[PDB]
């Protein structure tokens, strides 16, 4: 079909207002393409029309251009109430109304150092036969760090789930919660549980561990 | 003798929380000329929408009989209040005592048994009588005081009668009428706690009220603000797509007992029709119904210049290259399609027809040809091929027919079944409308700010005849700003269309709501010379009722600030 | 111009569950009405729509399973989901299509609020209280723990004594495990003095079995 690919990297919006939101497609379309906006938490809404018919509801600062197959979304001075993900949809294939993927727009501030703290499993969970290894990662601006799990010099992966919160409005930092669920036998077999944290804003990879 | 913000009623009965709703059906603009009669015996005026108000005690004016011309000419509804016995009769005629006059034919007997100011607003729309009730204690005897007087409906009996008069006033009294006409405008209401209004803003009295209605807020800061000035003078709506013509042959397309091959697809031209588009929506068995230029639903709303039909048979899942851009063996050798196709495609299964259990070798396709096909190209050649000349008599060395027959059978897969693809090529070239939707048209109203809905040109403005440089084959025309300038009528009387509309949307400069109560306007792009002429003649779009002009100054990008010298 | 959703979703994969989309004072007798499927981290995959005529569009995947119907006077649009599978758990929206000149764009003019139709089983949340108070790290900076597990719906929130100091912390969104249950990990920052001071009560509540449980960690 009409495969449309957006920008595969979120654009961290600084104090500037120079965005390069692209909505390139496979074939060529004159103006059979629109742009939307969805703040995470609510329903989406129309942001930019087909580059020449921007109507009310959206401020006139948000501009739009497009022709052929390379589309550009030029935006004026950014406002704090105009953040979120902007989607684009093709209007050529009429029955298959397929939208795009999504381009997230976040806030840019000073780099913060994540306070790495790994916590042992709870006491009451041991009575049920399960074990949860939770490693906390809070107070960090760069939302690009990944958590590595190593137990007794053995690479542990595939059984861990991470949860990242939205960017706060007080310190503009992120918080990550990586939980590694292990069985009771695998927990009692090992003694050392290390939480390897690799972050860009850190000069050295900080690794915390504890003994049973 | 002036309606000081009187006549505000609820537009519906749905409860709403604290919000700012924009009402369109509300009537009785504020500060309107009310024809109060401070009194062939009565002074019965035309109705045109009225506003009933009684400022006399002892219940002097307690009866009003709606209907039409008297002297037994049309049905009339009698609304009389006598000893708390409100009997609403709508059958008595007139060849206090106007009830027992004639008894030719009576029906629909409705009986409802059970200083002072009682306000009533009567509305008749599409044969529906809306009656509201409102009371407000007053003490002055000069004229109608100010207030809000939230109205509440009491009776909504349609009766299918267009009311035009009111009569049957009592006697032996003071006795006044206080009836005022209403005009269709827009209103902005406030929804406070407990479901009360207590505040309304009519967006038709002053430019300041229009500015307040623009930003949807009861407080205006300093600066310049304006939103299209599209809530000043509304009117009706004109339509197009005139009376139907001979039926479109789209039905006979999906009925042929035999269908051509892929390389010999037949091109049938369709013109001078009114397509119903019912065989495309209904009978949902088209497995590959796709549209590329126009929306798959917005088909009965456009007038295409010329439509066609391309019927051919493809083998199962091979229907993936009848789309603009797709390449393959059935995209450059048998059937092509332009990059901007602007049309729909369909495909339905024919397994129970074009398939046998002993050999259905009757369909072929071209798979070897020098170069690629151009958009909408057809070739029915049959000759061995070789890219060095080579007439290539069949059995000489390696010559074979560049046409592979299909393998249609009964016990096969889904991807190897005959799918008949009918390709409808829509067009919007410069030519008279040959195919439209099954709609009806009305008369072309001149000199009225009615919204126009042409074949493919919508919008609003003052449709006025003019004279420009048009061509016989050209139907419509656009402006420099990609706006509809002129367009001929599809039915008859091919003439020019709406002239240039009002000179942009005038802005309202307000230095602050709490600062003062003054109001000033700022025209975006005008000449500050014909503005007064367009306003005083009620021909301009932002034409306010209570509006004047004090001084106009013309400079580079003047923007005549009317409201302060 | 606003559309309000109704209902939700609780049935298991293999059942029927319909939706509804109301309207407002706008003229809802000539515009279009389509659906939108947002899987909370995936693409908006829905193409079904009904027009003014008897036009009924569907998706190539869910074909012959779902049916659409609209009512002009009632200002409501329905969407029945027969033979519901487990890969449809998402938030369903209602949109409107309109073209300004004649046909060019649809604009997806007015959206709705959403309706979550989840297809799985439900259980009771189990909180893990009695976090390690002082066993390996007492001074410096630390954090508590009120991890919850085994709960299908997540109408939960963890307040910290309804607010008594100025520290600043927020909870984490839940994550669906492989078994089919959710889990939350609520943490709290430590003030200038927390050892032997004002404690914190994790107010985990809103259990489908109407069994509240709160305990200090």
């Amino acid at each position: 079909d009409i495969q449309v690919t957006q920008s595969p990297s979120p654009l961290s919006a600084s104090v500037g207002d120079r965005v390069t939101i692209t909505c390139r497609a496979s074939q060529t379309i004159g103006k059979y393409l629109n742009w939307y906006h969805q703040i995470p938490g609510k329903a989406p809404k129309l942001l930019i029309s087909a580059a020449s018919t921007l109507h009310s509801g959206v401020p006139s600062r948000f501009s739009g251009r497009g022709s052929g197959t390379d589309f550009t979304l030029t935006i004026s001075s950014l406002q704090p109430e105009d953040f979120g993900t902007y989607y684009c949809q093709q209007s050529y294939s009429s029955p298959p109304w397929t939208f795009g993927q999504g381009t997230k727009v976040e806030i840019k501030r000073t780099v913060a150092a994540p306070s790495v703290f790994i916590f042992p499993p709870s006491d009451e969970q041991l009575k049920s036969g399960t074990a949860s290894v939770v490693c906390l990662l809070n107070n960090f601006y760069p939302r690009e760090a990944k958590v590595q799990w190593k137990v007794d010099n053995a690479l542990q992966s595939g059984n861990s789930q991470e949860s990242v919160t939205e960017q706060d409005s007080k310190d503009s930092t992120y918080s990550l919660s990586s939980t590694l669920t292990l069985s009771k036998a695998d927990y009692e077999k090992h003694k050392v549980y290390a939480c390897e944290v690799t972050h860009q804003g850190l000069s050295s990879p900080v690794t915390k561990s504890f003994n049973r | 003798h002036t309606s000081s913000m009187r006549g505000v009623y609820y537009p519906d009965e749905i409860f709403r929380s604290d919000t700012l709703y924009l009402t369109q059906d509300l009537f009785l603009p504020f500060y309107s000329n009310v024809t109060g009669f401070h009194t062939g015996n009565p002074v019965i005026p035309f109705k045109d929408g009225i506003y009933f108000a009684a400022t006399e005690k002892s219940n002097v004016v307690r009866g009003w009989v709606f209907g039409s011309t008297m002297n037994n000419k049309s049905q009339s509804v009698i609304i009389i209040n006598n000893s708390t016995n409100v009997v609403i009769r709508a059958c008595n005629f007139e060849l206090h005592t106007m009830i027992f006059d004639n008894a030719f034919n009576c029906t629909f007997e409705y009986i409802s048994d059970a200083k002072h100011l009682r306000e009533f607003v009567f509305k008749n729309k599409d044969g529906f009588l809306y009656v509201y009730k409102g009371y407000q204690p007053i003490d002055v005897v000069r004229d109608l005081p100010s207030g809000f007087n939230t109205l509440k409906p009491i009776f909504k009996l349609p009766l299918g009668i267009n009311i035009t008069n009111f009569r049957a006033i009592l006697t032996a009294f003071a006795a006044a009428y206080f009836v005022g006409y209403l005009k269709p405008t827009t209103f902005m209401l406030k929804y406070d706690e407990n479901g009360t209004i207590t505040d309304a803003v009519d967006c038709s009295q002053n430019p300041l009220a229009e500015l307040k209605c623009s930003v949807k807020s009861f407080e205006i800061d300093k600066g310049i603000y304006q939103t299209s000035n599209f809530r000043v003078v509304p009117s009706g709506d004109v339509v197009r797509f005139p009376n139907i013509t001979n039926l479109c042959p789209f039905g006979e397309v999906f009925n042929a007992t035999k269908f051509p091959s892929v390389y010999a697809w037949e091109r049938k031209k369709i013109s001078n029709c009114v397509a119903d588009y019912s065989v495309l929506y209904n009978s949902t068995f088209f497995s590959t119904f796709k549209c590329y230029g126009v929306s798959a639903t917005k088909l009965n709303d456009l007038c295409f210049s010329n439509v066609y039909a391309d019927s051919f048979v493809v083998k199962g899942d091979d229907v993936r290259q009848i789309a603009p851009g797709q390449t393959g063996v059935i995209a450059d050798y048998n059937y092509k399609l332009p990059d901007d196709f602007m049309g729909c495609v369909l495909a339905w299964n024919t397994r129970n027809i074009d398939a046998t259990s002993t050999g259905n070798y009757n369909y072929k396709y071209r798979y070897l040809r020098h170069g690629k096909l151009r958009p909408f190209e057809r070739d029915i050649s049959n000759v061995p091929f070789s890219p060095d000349g080579k007439p290539c008599t069949p059995p000489a060395l390696n010559c074979y027919w560049p046409l592979n027959d299909y393998g249609f059978y009964t016990t096969t897969g889904i991807g190897y079944q005959p799918y008949r693809v009918v390709v409808l090529s829509f067009e919007l070239l410069n030519a008279p409308a040959t195919v439209c939707g099954p709609k009806l048209s009305t008369d072309l109203i001149k000199n009225q700010c009615v919204n126009f809905n042409f074949n493919g040109l919508t919008g609003t403005g003052v449709l006025t005849p003019s004279s420009k440089r048009f061509q016989p084959f050209q139907q419509f025309g656009r402006d420099v700003s990609d706006f509809t300038d002129s367009v001929r009528d599809p039915k008859t009387s091919e003439i020019l269309d709406i002239s240039p509309c009002a000179f942009g949307g005038v802005s309202v400069i307000t230095p602050g709501t709490n600062a003062s109560s003054e109001v000033a306007v700022l025209y975006q792009d005008v000449n500050c010379t014909d503005v007064s002429t367009a306003i005083h003649a009620d021909q301009l779009t932002p034409a306010w009722r209570i509006y004047s002009t004090g001084n106009n100054v013309f400079q580079t990008q003047a923007g005549c600030l009317i409201g302060a010298e | 111009v606003r559309l309000v959703e109704s209902g939700g979703g609780l049935v298991q994969p293999g059942g029927s569950l319909r939706l509804s989309c109301a309207a407002s004072g706008f003229t809802f007798r000539n515009y279009d009405i389509h659906w939108v499927r947002q899987t909370t981290g995936k693409g908006l995959e829905w193409v079904s729509a009904v027009g003014t005529s008897g036009d009924t569009y569907y998706l190539d995947s869910v074909k012959g399973r779902f049916t659409i119907s609209r009512e002009d006077a009632k200002k409501s649009v329905y969407l029945q989901m027969n033979s519901l599978r487990a890969g449809d758990t998402a938030m369903y929206y209602c949109v409107r299509g309109d073209a300004s000149p004649d046909n060019i764009y649809y604009y997806m003019d007015v959206w709705g609020t959403g309706t979550r139709v989840i297809v799985s089983s439900t259980k009771g949340p189990s909180v893990f209280p009695l976090a390690p108070s002082s066993k390996s790290t007492s001074g410096g900076t630390a954090a508590l723990g009120c991890l919850v597990k085994d709960y299908f719906p997540e109408p939960v929130t963890v307040s910290w004594n309804s607010g008594a100091l100025t520290s600043g912390v927020h909870t984490f969104p839940a994550v669906l495990q492989s078994s089919g249950l959710y889990s939350l990990s609520s943490v709290v920052t430590v003030p200038s003095s927390s050892l032997g001071t004002q404690t914190y009560i994790c107010n985990v509540n809103h259990k489908p079995s109407n069994t509240k449980v709160d305990k200090k960690v």
